[PDB]
């Protein structure tokens, strides 16, 4: 079909719309709140614990850099993916673990110091080190350095604006924890008011409803990135024998990604009217992710009913 | 459709700056990406590099890393390539093309009408026709050959007709290549030896470039 | 780096012939992720700029005629017109984008013809010309259709081959056979010492080559 753009484009508004910048704010504001409610029943002696015996940390890293962009590679070439696809789909899986995975560890509970500790030292290292390996893993795809369009601002503010609220959390359970259900039932609203500013995008933010025209192997892959992530995940931390604890959340870190990085990389990189759907891509990968991670907490909990 | 416009002729110094300007209005210029083509004369196609003006990355060949430089106007819609560094064989016929670029270019489907840089003194000089004439005790034949030959002409606008020749039969126009900085051309004309004294034949040059309009005849030794 | 070659290079063919080029590149220049075999065929007629007619080394561009074919994979690539017609005597380059953007050699097309009968003819410079300060002689051959021509100049049994100057036509469309002319440059008071000045020219359409001389 010779070498055409999509047809998919973009309102000129888009780019600066008040609505969409109400909805980052207000998603960063709910960033914030969720980080401080989840850094709360946190305190620094396991993170001590954990710091002084990084095989945890060492094999979440290799197993967050040393496989997945090679199983994403792999994935690429098996599947007979177009360029702009196997880029996405290699940034998608280069990419660190994110604080949604941190809340799927709240929701199964096990070693959050380790998690926290887990996430902060894998966006630290992917902000040192992420560029080399994208190009390494980019030969024949995008022939461009690539190396100065990675976000690096963006990593270290995220990294600040979640290692923050967890500190005052732990400093306030530390100091003076007379607050405790004020700050747990805010939790819970700001997650029900979370409900409700994901139905409103979902809703009235996402436009062009053309995702299911977008190609069927190209879903295949981004269904099976989580899957494959949390199952060498897991399988790596128990040939490794370390405690049951560890398990699922290291798995589960592991399988989970960021998506955001991914999302800026390929605006930047390319024009909007160049991408089709693969532009709302980054939106059904975590989305299918998140279903995923649904999924497997209903699975643990009813094996621990039984 | 859409076409790709480009700057036109230029002549320049050997040394200084030329900036080529290459301008396409037909499409959404962002989605596409614009690459510069060298051709010297006779010697083929040459690849110069390529830029994206979304996020204006250029990529350079190998040899054109020194004078190499592409610059994208968003607002314009033009393509500029700058080379800044000059020689006398520098001189060729450049080219823009349009190519999709996903992670690699793929073809050029469109390409513009060309830019004919020339490097040199300049220095424009009239031509100076001179006639050509044979009869040094040959014996001829049933037909004979005739050309006027011209000398010191800088521009390559020259054009020669025999208005009383044989016209547009048995007439051809040799190209001119560069020598010394002033490039020569010859023509040549057949006309029967039996009715050759009977009619005259005369050799007018036409030279757009200059004021310059001489015709002779040719007279035999 | 890739390295595009061209083996042809140059032939002529008729109406009916086909010209079957072939560019063997320098590696297997097909993608394996995709099933492209990135390669691409322009066609450049004198005086105007390449078109592009083959993409992918497989699918033709539209618009093209159905009689430009293009088949090939890993290495080796062939272009088949099959029924050319006077219109399609072009240069075509095979250009590759497999890594780095090269473009081959190039082919040359042409129209053949039985024989050729070159043509000689010595001219002496104007009496003028003298004076102006230097002395020119030319010489030029014409209607000869091979193109692997030599020229040398002969002065008192003794050759120089010293500022001589060639220059072809361009194979007119009246006829298949094209000329070609040669200059000798030289400066006043080096002219009339020696005389002579004996042409000689080799071609292929007889084994003894025609030689003239010339006098005073």
């Amino acid at each position: 079909n010779a070498s055409a753009p999509f047809n998919f484009t973009l309102p000129p508004n888009f780019g600066k719309r008040p609505t969409d910048l109400a909805l980052s704010v207000i998603l960063v504001f709910m960033l914030f709140f969720i980080m401080l409610s989840l850094g709360c029943t946190m305190e620094f002696s396991k993170i001590k614990a954990h710091l002084w015996k990084p095989k945890g940390l060492a094999i979440a890293l290799v197993a967050q850099y040393g496989i997945m962009p090679l199983t994403a590679f792999v994935l690429g070439k098996v599947f007979r993916l177009k360029n702009i696809e196997a880029l996405a789909i290699l940034v998608c899986g280069c990419s660190p673990g994110g604080n949604l995975s941190n809340v799927f560890s709240l929701a199964m509970k096990g070693d959050m110091n380790l998690s926290i500790v887990m996430t902060t030292c894998s966006t630290f290292c992917a902000l040192g080190m992420m560029p080399l390996l994208l190009y390494i893993y980019s030969r024949g795809i995008y022939d461009g350095d690539l190396k100065d369009k990675v976000p690096y601002k963006g990593i270290v503010i995220s990294l600040v604006l979640v290692l923050i609220p967890c500190t005052i959390g732990i400093v306030l359970k530390s100091k003076r924890p007379q607050y405790m259900r004020y700050v747990i039932k805010g939790g819970m609203i700001i997650i029900l008011l979370c409900s409700v500013a994901v139905t409103v995008l979902s809703a009235i933010n996402v436009g062009k409803s053309i995702m299911f025209a977008m190609t069927p192997l190209l879903i295949a892959t981004s269904s099976l990135m989580p899957f494959i992530g949390f199952l060498l995940g897991y399988v790596l931390s128990a040939l490794f024998c370390l405690n049951g604890r560890c398990r699922r959340t290291v798995s589960m870190e592991t399988g989970c990604a960021n998506v955001q990085l991914c999302s800026t990389i390929l605006n930047v990189a390319f024009p909007p009217e160049v991408i089709g759907p693969l532009f709302f891509f980054p939106l059904l990968y975590m989305i299918f992710q998140l279903g995923e991670g649904l999924l497997l907490i209903a699975i643990f909990w009813c094996y621990e009913k039984f | 459709e859409v076409q790709l416009q480009q700057s036109g002729p230029e002549l320049v110094k050997p040394g200084a700056s030329v900036k080529m300007s290459c301008k396409a209005s037909g499409y959404t210029f962002t989605s596409y990406i614009i690459h510069w083509v060298k051709q010297k004369p006779g010697q083929g196609l040459e690849w110069i590099g390529y830029i994206n003006p979304y996020n204006d990355g250029t990529k350079y060949n190998e040899k054109f890393k020194g004078k190499g430089t592409l610059t994208s106007d968003k607002s314009s819609s033009t393509a500029y390539m700058e080379l800044s560094s000059l020689t006398s064989e520098d001189s060729a016929v450049y080219y823009c093309a349009r190519s999709y670029y996903d992670g690699i270019p793929h073809y050029f489907d469109y390409w513009g009408q060309g830019t004919t840089l020339t490097v040199s003194s300049a220095k424009t000089t009239p031509p100076s026709v001179y006639p050509l004439a044979p009869g040094c005790g040959d014996t001829t034949g049933s037909s004979v050959t005739l050309g006027c030959l011209v000398k010191g002409y800088f521009p390559e606008s020259v054009t020669v007709t025999w208005n009383s020749g044989s016209l547009s039969s048995s007439v051809h126009t040799f190209p001119a290549l560069l020598q010394s900085g002033l490039y020569t051309m010859s023509s040549s004309v057949t006309v029967p030896s039996s009715t050759w004294p009977s009619q005259t034949v005369t050799c007018s040059v036409a030279h757009p470039a200059s004021s310059t309009t001489v015709d002779k005849k040719l007279e035999p030794s | 780096d890739i390295v595009m070659t061209q083996s042809p290079s140059s032939l002529a063919v008729s109406a009916g012939e086909k010209v079957t080029m072939s560019c063997k590149s320098s590696q297997s220049l097909f993608n394996s992720r995709t099933r492209r075999n990135y390669l691409a065929w322009y066609q450049q007629k004198p005086g105007q700029s390449p078109k592009l007619l083959i993409y992918w080394a497989s699918t033709r561009e539209s618009g093209v005629p159905d009689r430009f074919t293009g088949s090939g994979s890993g290495t080796d690539f062939t272009l088949t017109i099959s029924s050319v017609q006077a219109e399609d005597l072009a240069v075509y380059y095979c250009k590759q984008s497999y890594y780095l953007l090269t473009f081959g050699a190039g082919t040359k097309l042409e129209l053949k013809r039985a024989d050729a009968a070159p043509t000689v003819s010595i001219f002496p410079p104007s009496s003028e010309q003298l004076t102006s300060g230097g002395a020119s002689v030319v010489c030029f051959l014409n209607n000869f259709y091979p193109k692997d021509i030599n020229v040398k100049w002969k002065i008192d049994g003794s050759e120089r081959q010293n500022g001589v100057l060639n220059s072809w036509t361009d194979q007119d469309s009246k006829d298949s056979t094209y000329s070609m002319s040669s200059t000798l440059t030289l400066t006043k008071d080096e002219y009339e010492r020696h005389n002579s000045y004996t042409c000689e020219a080799t071609h292929k359409t007889s084994t003894s080559p025609i030689v003239k001389s010339f006098n005073r």
